[PDB]
């Protein structure tokens, strides 16, 4: 049982 | 039926970051940025799940970087302040000499920066108080909880003072027996 | 007094009928305005404003990222659902129901019956008043559902009435944590 972060995407 | 939200923000020039997880309006956990540690809203959660805080710290760096990009692309348009709506109430019906908890609910505001002070008979209180982080809403605004455990008495009155840049004067919501 | 600049991102997982139907949303805000958005029903980023068009186009050019977002309903939403299922989806806390009289005006008599329902989870709740076995639907005011911010809720459901000697008032509560309705009586 381990939560996963969505990863943030770098903007242009 | 159920909604899980992952909310993260970065604020300039305050340089404040947050990363948290929501379940139907409640907080599962948030990553303490200074300690770089997963803080569970309820201690019992830590016994049933886990989360590596490094993922959050990595996202906050990206968000910090995206903020610089969007501030430039938006020609440095500042955010418009939205003052909060403040409510004071208790965890349960009030019985004299029976412990309880005062709750100050700060709602519908942006940016996520507020000074909240508990007042007993006008004097600030800095013992026994607890507070949540900034919680997400369906409408891009934030809300926040502050807690004051107290012993109800007929001699004490209470006030939750809130200060927000969108407020002309600081808000004081009252409560008494 | 200085200007503030806020970046804010939400990754939403919407569940219907357990995990049978799952929807994943990604939202990007600057200050108060949403600019880019990924909807699993679309499978691509879309511009909410003309300010978010450069990010949507650039992000939609990365096939590896679109495949990550298109698989989130399984690798992200359904996964995290099972992680905390036992203490979130199945968390149940019984209500604490108490009845006590009150007054609309300090100088008048007790013409207000308060039914306090506190300390329960989840937020779903249904409360009904009864006078002598017949439901009272007129004269009921309530605080609404109150979230205490600590995985508990409460509510006050008040009945504006003039109690007469001999009458019995019943507050009936329905909550997913209990099977049959919960009743509390108050006699005048
Ligand atoms: C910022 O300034 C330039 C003009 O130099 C303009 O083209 C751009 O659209 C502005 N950003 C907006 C309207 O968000
Ligand atoms: C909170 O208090 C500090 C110190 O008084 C002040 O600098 C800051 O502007 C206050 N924040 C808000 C939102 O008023």
């Amino acid at each position: 049982g381990g939560y996963r972060a969505r990863p943030a995407k770098a903007a242009t | 039926e159920h909604v899980i939200i992952q909310a993260e923000f970065y604020l300039n020039p305050d340089q404040s970051g947050e990363f948290m997880f929501d379940f139907d309006g409640d907080e599962i956990f948030h990553v303490d940025m200074a300690k770089k540690e997963t803080v569970w809203r309820l201690e019992e959660f830590g016994r049933f799940a886990s989360f590596e805080a490094q993922g959050a710290l990595a996202n906050i760096a990206v968000d910090k970087a995206n903020l610089e990009i969007m501030t430039k692309r938006s020609n440095y348009t500042p955010i418009t302040n939205v003052p909060p709506e403040v409510t004071v109430l208790t965890n349960s019906p009030v019985e004299l000499r029976e412990p309880n908890v005062l709750i100050c609910f700060i709602d519908k505001f942006t940016p996520p920066v507020v000074n909240v002070t508990w007042l007993r008979n006008g004097k600030p209180v800095t013992t026994g108080v607890s507070e949540t982080v900034f919680l997400p809403r369906e409408d891009h605004l934030f809300r926040k909880f502050h807690y004051l455990p107290f012993l109800p008495s007929t001699e004490d009155v209470y006030d939750c003072r809130v200060e927000h840049w969108g407020l002309d004067e600081p808000l004081l919501k009252h409560w008494e027996f | 007094t200085r200007p503030r600049f806020l970046e804010y991102s939400t990754s939403e997982c919407h569940f219907f009928n357990g995990t049978e139907r799952v929807r994943f949303l990604e939202r990007y805000f600057h200050n108060q305005e949403e600019n880019v958005r990924f909807d699993s029903d679309v499978g691509e980023y879309r511009a909410v404003t003309e300010l978010g068009r450069p990010d949507a186009e650039y992000w939609n050019s990365q096939k590896d990222l679109l495949e990550q977002r298109r698989a989130a309903v399984d690798t992200y939403c359904r996964h995290n659902y099972g992680v905390g299922e036992s203490f979130t989806v199945q968390r149940r806390v019984h209500p604490k129901v108490t009845v006590y009289p009150s007054k609309t005006q300090p100088l008048q008599h007790h013409n207000l019956l308060v039914c306090s329902v506190s300390g329960f989870y989840p937020g779903s709740i249904e409360v009904r008043w009864f006078r002598n076995g017949q439901e009272e639907k007129t004269g009921v005011v309530s605080t609404g559902l109150i979230h205490n911010g600590d995985w508990t809720f409460q509510t006050l459901v008040m009945l504006e009435t003039v109690p007469r000697s001999g009458e019995v008032y019943t507050c009936q509560v329905e909550h997913p944590s209990v099977t049959s309705p919960l009743t509390v009586e108050w006699r005048a």
